[PDB]
């Protein structure tokens, strides 16, 4: 049965290139709370232009002071939500491909001894027919719990991704056409 | 006078506060070009994890969404460029053009001073003259008189050339303040629409991409 060979050589890469997409979600969060603090970062400038300026200008101006600081705390939803449903997601799965990549050796450690017994038990041979069906249940349970949370993730966030971007619409259209009607 | 004075304590502290909001954009937009590769080199290993798959119907929708983060990016790249092009270049130039007045409160002094540099050589023609009137010699009696009276013209030459240099800095200081008024409220909405842009944009992005995820059975 190579089923415990190709999965091993499966469970290699993909591991490799999900902790690759891991660091690299992280960092597209990381870079992402950075303009998120750069917009109170902003507001903090803004605020102290309207100190010394015209009083009709005064208005025209704080009007956007207010909406930056709304759209730092919308940004930094994006920013943390985004580390639930990516990097976590794709962290879980460094930690329990972790735990299933110890599943295989505890096999083969009834596997050696499958072929130590045979040179001669069948306690290295019940142990080891129960462990290639319990190893081989608790491997392939593990494949639908992970394909079904990877398309559960996808899922709660472009609901998330909508609202946010349609917010922030509802946001800056309240804005913008307030200006071009005085 | 004392309006000079006045127009010259706040703009020095205006255009600090004016340079002060500049640097904040120059690292926003660095910060959001990083983000922008920080986008693409991440959309970069999703199509890779999508290619070494053995299930399909994941390995599609990962594709699929390696493929929606490069459009972000693109909309990434485009945000901070409109940002640095439309905002932060509409500052630099800006403070450019306060520049101008503090070279204009610089000449219109540096013609008061002139002015006074006048007065500094007139007061030396009289008290020149008030020697040669004393002691024998008519000769320069008829010498530096003459140029007393060039120069009393010329302190009153440069007094009304400092008069009229006073006035045009005042015609184009108001020259901004109406020019500010009805090109601010245009030009502060025309940084929004790319804001807006990107966000319906961004909304047209997510919602092609819930259904590719739905398709998964
Ligand atoms: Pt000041
Ligand atoms: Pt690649
Ligand atoms: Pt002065």
């Amino acid at each position: 049965d190579d089923f415990f060979e190709q999965e091993k050589n499966f469970l290699i890469n993909y591991y490799n290139r999900i902790k690759d997409s891991c660091v690299k979600a992280d960092k597209m969060t990381r870079s992402h709370k950075n303009v998120a603090d750069d917009y109170i970062h902003t507001a903090a400038c803004l605020h102290s232009l309207a100190l010394e300026e015209p009083t009709v200008i005064k208005k025209y101006l704080l009007k956007v002071a207010e909406l930056f600081e709304k759209l730092r705390k919308v940004e930094g939803r994006v920013s943390s939500d985004e580390d639930l449903k990516l990097t976590e997601l794709l962290r879980y799965y460094m930690l329990n491909i972790e735990a299933a990549k110890d599943l295989l050796y505890r096999r083969t450690k009834a596997l050696i001894d499958y072929e130590n017994s045979n040179k001669a038990q069948q306690e290295c041979c019940q142990k080891f027919e129960q462990l290639s069906e319990s190893a081989k249940e608790e491997l392939i349970n593990f494949k639908r719990k992970r394909v079904a949370a990877f398309r559960k993730n996808l899922i709660e966030m472009s609901e998330l991704e909508i609202k946010h971007a349609r917010n922030n619409v509802s946001l800056l259209q309240s804005c913008i056409d307030l200006f071009k009607n005085n | 006078d004392i309006w000079f004075e006045e127009k010259l304590q706040e703009v020095e502290c205006e255009e600090q506060r004016l340079r002060k909001l500049h640097a904040v954009v120059e690292t926003l937009v660095n910060h959001r070009k990083e983000l922008a590769l920080n986008t693409a080199q991440f959309a970069k290993s999703l199509a890779m994890l999508g290619s070494s798959e053995d299930n399909t119907a994941l390995s599609r929708a990962l594709s699929q969404l390696a493929e929606v983060e490069e459009k972000i990016e693109q909309l990434h790249q485009e945000q901070a460029n409109n940002d640095f092009f439309l905002l932060a270049e509409l500052l630099s130039d800006y403070i450019r053009l306060l520049a101008i007045v503090r070279a204009a409160f610089d000449q219109r002094m540096k013609t008061w001073q002139r002015w006074q540099d006048a007065q500094a050589t007139l007061q030396k023609k009289r008290e020149a003259e008030a020697r040669l009137l004393w002691a024998n010699k008519p000769d320069k009696l008829q010498q530096a008189k003459d140029e007393i009276l060039e120069w009393e013209s010329r302190v009153t030459q440069y007094e009304r050339d400092f008069e009229r240099i006073s006035t045009v800095v005042r015609k184009e200081v108001i020259r901004f303040e109406k020019e500010k008024s009805k090109d601010f409220k245009n030009h502060v909405i025309k940084y929004l629409e790319t804001l807006l842009y990107s966000q319906q944009q961004l909304a047209k992005y997510w919602e092609a991409f819930l259904p590719e995820a739905k398709a998964i059975s």
